[PDB]
């Protein structure tokens, strides 16, 4: 059924399973026009496919052409998103198809449902757990490629880099939730937090510093102040 | 006019003829229903009054032979049976009638209700949801399940209405996935009208048909079934102008003949929120919505 607290550890077991999160598939700024009327300008988005237990990344880029004479895009959005993972399952041996696909918001279910009719033994999951994966966007490689494409295209990034050589794929995870977390609650002081020491520097091909064990505690620690910060900045507590 | 005589009436029962009922004493001297109109098909239904459990009931039309029911004591319920002796029945008929042991079917002259309840249900369309193909009449009772409820159990004893699935490879053309979801026309006309029922006379007499027995029997499939089909239209763009206007004459006339007490098992609040306010067709149903808003505003 539903993906909660109870059944976590399910996310690392031996059946392959993607999240898919649609947040950032269609993306607007919103202006004032010459007449003073408010319109959109689309800007290009991504479909944010992960493998929780190996950390790949199958990032979609949607470009803005796809959006081009269409209506209702809001609900194309959610179709477009079902087709695109649809699209990677079928080009995907039958011993690399995930055994289930949890959609981090409902109204993924029935669009994506509806694409995998083909794959009656695919389960389509809803989860309980609220994923800060719409803050991807945040990490500057990611957020760089997506906004150079002038094609669509799918680019793979590792969202653990080495970690599990480490650490199991349990502690990867958190870790990036935190992270990610971070990121969402306030950008800037999460970066500031991740770069401030120029000599642990983020490698040319990492996104994530290359921080030692004792060095991830701390950054670790630092996270989760900034998240306690925040909050009692919020609720003045 | 055509009789469907009663040997006798050994256990206490109310007994149905299409939308009237009437309750009948054990070992009351009663022989039967007469004045049967010509020309429809009529059920004939049963619930015994020291055991609700199963209504039940049998679908026939008086032209297909001549039908009577016999209690059996030994599977405990009223079974209708075909007489081959034409001559027997008639003498039997015209006896009971003289010594008045019939109740007439009591239908007044202005009253077109059971027309409008059957007007695209026929007996040979009947005998292929309900197969036993050995009578002329058609045994349904309150427990029989559809066969789509046996793919999610006896086969012989299933109601085999046509399987609609919102969901399904046949409902949804590859390539065709948002639109075929958000808009059914291509379901309803292409799969099922042209494919499957060939016209819409036939797919109105299987909703009308799913409609009496839900209400007839409580039988929870036929209501599912009733709802998937008028929801297909309702979600569906592109419908034929004349099916829509007869669809609302259909409903109206179910809505209007619908119990008052058992508008809360037999009435989808979903579906019929969807239908009259939501769908391509919120607006096409005008008598079905004036009468649903006026006497069912609660389930609204
Ligand atoms: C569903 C997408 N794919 C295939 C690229 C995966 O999720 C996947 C499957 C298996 C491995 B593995 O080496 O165990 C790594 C990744």
């Amino acid at each position: 059924g539903a993906m909660n607290s109870s059944n976590y550890a399910e996310l690392f077991n031996n059946d392959i399973k993607l999240f898919v999160d649609d947040t950032n598939v269609y993306r607007v700024t919103v202006h004032k026009t010459f007449e003073g009327n408010v319109a959109t300008k689309a800007i290009n988005g991504c479909i944010f496919t992960l493998n929780p237990k190996t950390g790949h990344l199958f990032l979609k880029i949607i470009h803005t052409s796809v959006w081009a004479g269409q209506k209702r895009l809001s609900q194309l959005a959610k179709w477009k998103t079902a087709e695109e993972v649809s699209a990677l399952v079928r080009s995907l041996p039958k011993e690399e198809q995930p055994k289930q696909i949890i959609v981090t918001r409902k109204a993924m279910l029935d669009p994506l449902e509806v694409h995998m009719l083909d794959f009656p033994n695919i389960a389509i999951r809803p989860t309980e757990l609220r994923l800060p994966f719409s803050a991807a966007m945040s990490i500057d490689k990611l957020s760089d490629v997506v906004m150079k494409a002038t094609e669509p295209q799918m680019v793979l990034f590792n969202i653990y880099d080495d970690w599990l050589d480490r650490i199991s794929s349990y502690t990867a995870f958190s870790r990036l939730t935190l992270l990610l977390r971070a990121l969402k609650t306030n950008e800037e002081s999460a970066k500031m937090i991740l770069l401030s020491d120029p000599t642990i520097t983020i490698k040319s091909y990492h996104l994530w510093p290359s921080f030692t064990d004792e060095q991830w505690i701390t950054i670790e620690s630092q996270m989760r102040d900034l998240i306690l910060t925040e909050y009692g900045r919020k609720y003045n507590v | 006019m055509n009789t469907v005589p009663f040997t006798s009436a050994p256990i206490e029962v109310t007994i149905g003829i299409d939308q009237y009922s009437f309750n009948v004493k054990e070992n009351q001297p009663f022989h039967g229903i007469k004045d049967i109109p010509i020309g429809h098909v009529h059920v004939i239904h049963f619930q015994h009054a020291d055991n609700s459990s199963m209504r039940y009931g049998y679908w026939f039309d008086c032209r297909m032979g001549n039908f009577y029911i016999q209690y059996d004591p030994k599977d405990g319920l009223y079974k209708m049976m075909e007489e081959r002796d034409g001559a027997k029945f008639e003498n039997i008929v015209h006896n009971f009638k003289e010594r008045q042991m019939m109740v007439s079917y009591p239908k007044i002259d202005e009253d077109d209700t059971w027309y409008n309840l059957t007007e695209f249900v026929q007996m040979d369309k009947i005998r292929k949801i309900v197969r036993k193909d050995e009578n002329q009449f058609s045994y349904v009772d309150s427990s029989m399940t559809t066969v789509q409820e046996n793919e999610l159990s006896d086969p012989a004893h299933s109601l085999n209405y046509t399987v609609i699935n919102f969901k399904s490879r046949e409902a949804i053309r590859p390539g065709h996935e948002m639109e075929d979801f958000l808009d059914k026309s291509y379901y309803l006309n292409t799969v099922m009208l042209q494919g499957i029922f060939k016209n819409s006379s036939n797919y109105f007499g299987e909703l009308q048909f799913a409609f009496l027995n839900a209400m007839f029997f409580g039988n929870y499939g036929s209501s599912l079934q009733w709802h998937a089909m008028i929801e297909l239209i309702c979600s569906s763009a592109t419908v034929p102008k004349h099916m829509l206007d007869k669809l609302d004459e259909i409903l109206y006339y179910q809505i209007k003949t619908l119990p008052e007490q058992y508008s809360d098992i037999l009435l989808n609040e979903r579906v019929w929120n969807i239908c009259l306010y939501s769908s391509f067709q919120k607006n096409s149903l005008h008598n079905t919505e004036k009468i649903m808003e006026n006497k069912y505003p609660e389930l609204l």
